[PDB]
RNA sequence: ACGAGAACUAGUAAUAAUUGUCAUUUGCAU
């Protein structure tokens, strides 16, 4: 309502989860390559990296500004091959994934892009969150565990951060015993079978619990 | 200071023109002892860049978060001012490294000293609890192989600057970065605020050069009741 | 600056269940496995009954603004008059006599009382199990209060003996209107730790 | 004897477990155990008390005494290797295989108390 | 802010069974392992009669919402209301009385009582064994009351009269429909143990 | 360290809390970690004597200090009932220099 | 100890056991046996009170009136050393005494009662 | 004569609130 700058709190304020900031930065990583080798033997003219150029630098200083509409984001430096956003923690992941589809799109998946977003609590030094800072994490994390994690906890109150935070602590101490704790814990909740059995079959795997242990956090 | 870990140990890169990546060896600050004659020779390889950045987690970073309470909060309400410090821990088996040369007298008074001062600090905020060490002294035949050479070049492993009579012939074919290096003054005049030392710059710790240098003990004194001393004289490498 | 320490034993009578674990078991160290009570426990009902003797107003209820000697004795350090806190409970712990006693006797450190629930228009019962410290049991504290004010020990120690009194009727934990939880303090003591003043004068029912 | 502890779940049948077995009917026996688990637990030594012997003894036979009054406990009992293992922590009288004992009792507990009609 | 007391006593008239922790054993204490009457049972009872006594609908014995003057004597805190209860009930402990009676007349505490069942069309017997304090037994009892307000105690006090009447004609404790569980109430004194208020024209039959 | 493992306790405990709001009582709950009874941790002080004639006096205020330290709380809470802490094996010796120190006293 | 483990394992015979014995014939044994166990705990000091000693009597009383209205009851208190223990018992007048004697009686009986047709 | 030196992540609040171990069933056929 108050068309007027406000400051980094402006983003903290946010109920929707902690009160915490998002720093995302990404680098092409066939970029050197791209302008130095680019397109062997055949289309090596000046004309022809030229376009090249003014492709990639179109994209970011366009693409970007529409395709962060939808997001509680501001953008503080972006062009060449490096992306500097900054804003709250869940949009920052959104956008990030947001992002990384629709350049895929526009490389027609011939070029990758390496990115990290951290957790930076507000009114922090920003000169030194900074000096801090894909398909896998879309479909395997973001798309199942944390939809059905999510439809969990919704369809059962009482599941505070008291009983997400014991899930945790069973989980993070990697041992057998803890194993079955947990298969306790889950028996005294009151979940839906399918859910608490999904649960336990990913908590016996090593590459699921730990992707579940990424996912439950997100949810807080 | 140069960093080791369990058994190695690590002196910084020579700025030195290698002729083809151009990013393998950007992100790279430091080369161990083993493999230095390697990088100073080309024989080391970008998949070998990758190997040795990898194998460098020799400590890790952190914030920690206080507050101040000396404040109104004694006295009404007043809101508490936290500040912020930066810190740095070793894993078990890392930690710092000096060379040091001179005559066998001085550097038993050199021994005396650090053993005096294993017990004060070496840092920032050492008064709340930060920097206490314990120091031992060993000869390593392969570091003292490195530093006894003689070659063409030379690589600067200190910070130096030249006195005014000599820097025009030191500055003939150098690869080099300058550091503006500034900093407070401890009990000098009555405001330590008002006392600053003046700015000063010297070379960093990988430079290159062909005409060597001796240093001074350069003063960056002034408005003060005794003179505040700064260190520019090189450790060269000869190779 | 003196400051006086507060010696005594707890004695349950009933059973109690602070039991802040949530089946619905009781505090509990984790180096002896034996029941707690949390000093915030002690702290929180002296403040509440002995809040709710003085006036405690609409608007009194809205803020946890209280009475300014209730205040000045807990301190309050929210907003504006701020009162640094005077009087520091600590938590109490399972004493060694009654571990020795219910040793020996070979008794329980734990009942588990079953309870149940007539719902109406079905009486149909559905149970509950509750775990409760077996009476008997003595727990042992310390009060510290901080003299920062010299001339205004006694009224503080008066209003303390008030709370000592009121709590001697009243409950601690959970259940209390269900026969739970009724404490008594016993072999109070008082001396000066620290400092030059005297406690002879004082006394704590 | 990790195999007596999920041989739980090789005892799922169909549906009724262990012969209708619920951990209801487990309570004195939990509570005893567990009331030994905290006695022991504060002991200083490794070497039990006699009295602590004693009182495994009275264990044993309050397992007998189980065993006796429902069938499916007897079934629990006898095919775990409950006895033969009371019998070797009594033997030792090591406080670690005592507490290596309530684990194993514990695990047992937890994840029978997992499945319940 | 004060706080009145009941004392008495329990007669046990006939048999009293609660047998929470059940051959089929009733309640015990740990400490003495003499039987006691859990103030839950009594508390439920009460509420359930002196409810029944006033209004009580299909749609009010849905959800245990009940009429308001109970609500305010017995606390709800459920329905976005503040009531916390004003009345509380402690455990009744098997007398000194009692135990030096049935000591210097060799009688014992706890009667074990067999029972059948007969089968239809079938004359097969079935038999239980009950385990029922024995009768005569005193237990005492104490009671605790609040005045959140002062207009509201002679209105709360005939309530609580008329339900320990209702009780003296009534079974506390389990199956008290074949023959145990009445119970009388004597020696009700009454003391106002915190405050300024006087207990003089109060009483309770 | 070696005493937890081997009988086997967390190096943490954690409370729930509580707080009961006025004309309301609806309870809303808090989580706050604590570190658990009997833990020891091992601590080292230095004193620079820069002035001869005056040791006995500071070392005369670090006891008073830490008799006052022995009778109140360390952190948060502590008027709550939680911070309380011991000292014990305390040893003063002389490191640097040559200056004797078997009569300073500290508990 | 435990004997009684032992015994009850030598009087398996062919089945009947101790001629016939069973758990409703000894329910008198049990009630007495367990009020004298709570009157006894009651008590602190370990210096029976010579109350206790005529309970202790008319138990020995009732042992053997029990004894001559069957001849299974007498076989099981003939061989099982119950007079021996009782007759030492009230020789020696300390509580904790007769608490083990308590111990004993119940592993018996829990073993005669696990051990039924 | 160390981008130093001063600086308690401190203060306020508990596991609370309503829930009955109950409802039927012959120590019975000689
Ligand atoms: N469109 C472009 N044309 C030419 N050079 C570009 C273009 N975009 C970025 N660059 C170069 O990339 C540099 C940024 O270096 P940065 O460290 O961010 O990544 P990089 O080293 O190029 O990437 P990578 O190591 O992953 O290949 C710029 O300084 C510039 O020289």
């Amino acid at each position: 309502q108050d068309m007027r700058e406000k400051g980094i709190g402006s983003y903290v304020d946010r109920e929707e989860g902690v009160k915490r900031l998002g720093v995302v930065r990404a680098d092409i990583d066939n970029l050197g390559a791209t302008f130095i080798s680019g397109i062997p033997e055949k289309y090596n003219s000046i004309s022809r990296t030229a376009t090249l150029s003014r492709q990639l630098s179109l994209f970011f200083k366009y693409e970007l500004n529409h395709l962060l509409e939808n997001y509680q984001i501001t953008a503080i430096y972006s062009g060449g091959d490096d992306l500097f956003l900054i804003g709250a923690w869940d949009d920052i992941i959104e956008a990030s994934i947001y992002i990384n589809d629709k350049f895929k799109e526009f490389t027609l998946d011939k070029l990758t892009l390496s990115a990290g977003v951290g957790m930076f609590s507000g009114k922090y030094p920003v000169s030194k969150m900074a000096f801090e800072t894909w398909d896998e994490f879309k479909k395997n994390i973001l798309e199942e565990k944390l939809l059905v994690l999510q439809q969990g906890f919704s369809q059962t109150d009482e599941h505070g951060k008291a009983f997400i935070y014991k899930m945790l602590a069973l989980l993070r101490n990697n041992e057998a015993i803890n194993i079955a704790r947990l298969a306790y814990l889950l028996a005294r909740s009151k979940m839906n079978e399918d859910f608490t059995s999904k649960i336990f079959n990913w908590a016996q795997n090593d590459k699921d619990k730990n992707q579940l242990i990424t996912a439950l956090e997100y949810y807080i | 200071t140069f960093p080791y870990e369990n058994e190695l140990y690590y002196l910084p890169k020579p700025l030195i023109k290698i002729d083809s990546n151009h990013k393998a060896f950007k992100k790279l600050k430091y080369v161990p002892v083993h493999h230095y004659n390697q990088y100073l020779n080309g024989e080391l390889s970008a998949e070998d860049a990758t190997d040795l950045n990898d194998i460098f987690n020799i400590g890790y970073f952190s914030l920690q978060t206080k507050v101040s309470l000396i404040a109104q909060e004694t006295d009404s309400s007043a809101d508490s001012e936290p500040y912020s410090v930066g810190t740095f821990t070793f894993e078990p088996e890392a930690g710092l490294y000096f060379i040091a040369k001179g005559s066998e007298e001085t550097l038993d008074h050199l021994n005396n000293i650090m053993t005096a001062l294993q017990y004060s600090g070496l840092g920032g905020k050492r008064n709340a609890g930060y920097g206490q060490f314990e120091y031992e002294i060993i000869n390593n035949q392969q570091l003292s192989k490195l530093l006894n050479q003689n070659g063409k070049h030379s690589i600067l492993l200190s910070t130096a600057m030249a006195k005014k009579e000599e820097i025009e012939s030191a500055l003939k074919e150098a690869r080099y970065i300058l550091t503006k290096r500034s900093g407070f003054v401890q009990s000098t005049n009555y405001s330590e605020m008002l006392v600053k030392k003046s700015d000063f710059y010297s070379f960093s710790s990988g430079s290159v050069f062909k005409n060597i240098f001796n240093g001074d003990i350069f003063n960056v004194g002034h408005n003060g009741k005794h003179p505040v001393y700064r260190y520019a004289k090189p450790l060269w490498l000869e190779v | 600056y003196s400051k006086i320490k507060i010696s005594g034993t707890i004695e349950v009578v009933t059973g109690l269940h602070i039991g802040g674990g949530g089946d619905s078991p009781v505090v509990r160290d984790l180096q002896t496995k034996l029941p707690i009570i949390p000093g915030s426990s002690i702290k929180g009902k002296m403040r509440n009954l002995l809040a709710k003797h003085f006036g405690l107003k609409m608007k009194q209820e809205s803020h946890n603004q209280d009475d300014e000697r209730v205040l000045r004795l807990f301190g309050s350090s929210e907003k504006g008059n701020i009162q640094r806190a005077r009087l520091q409970i600590s938590d109490a712990f399972f004493s060694e006599k009654t571990k020795e006693h219910f040793a020996q006797n070979d008794i329980a450190y734990t009942e588990t009382k079953f309870e149940n629930t007539i719902n109406r228009l079905t009486a149909v019962a559905n149970p509950r199990q509750i775990e409760r410290v077996t009476r008997g049991s003595e727990f042992d504290f310390v009060f510290i209060y901080n003299v920062d004010e010299e001339s205004q020990v006694e009224d503080d120690f008066e209003n303390i003996e008030k709370a000592i009194h009121l709590l001697e009727n009243d409950y601690l934990g959970g259940g209390g209107t269900r026969g739970n939880g009724r404490i008594q303090f016993k072999d109070t003591n008082i001396e000066t730790v620290v400092g030059e003043y005297d406690s002879t004068n004082l006394k704590i029912k | 004897m990790t195999f007596a502890h999920e041989v739980v779940k090789s005892n799922v049948k169909n549906q009724v477990l262990f012969n209708g077995l619920t951990t209801s009917k487990l309570r004195n026996l939990m509570e005893q155990v567990n009331r030994l688990y905290t006695i022991a637990f504060n002991s200083n030594e490794d070497q039990l008390n006699e009295e602590f012997i004693d009182e495994l003894e009275y264990l044993k036979i309050k397992f007998y005494y189980e065993a006796g009054r429902e069938k499916s406990v007897d079934e629990f009992l006898k095919k775990t290797l409950m006895f033969p293992i009371i019998d070797r922590v009594i033997k030792k009288e090591s406080k670690k295989f005592f507490l290596d004992y309530c684990k194993y009792f514990e695990a047992l507990v937890a994840y029978a108390k997992y499945y319940q009609k």
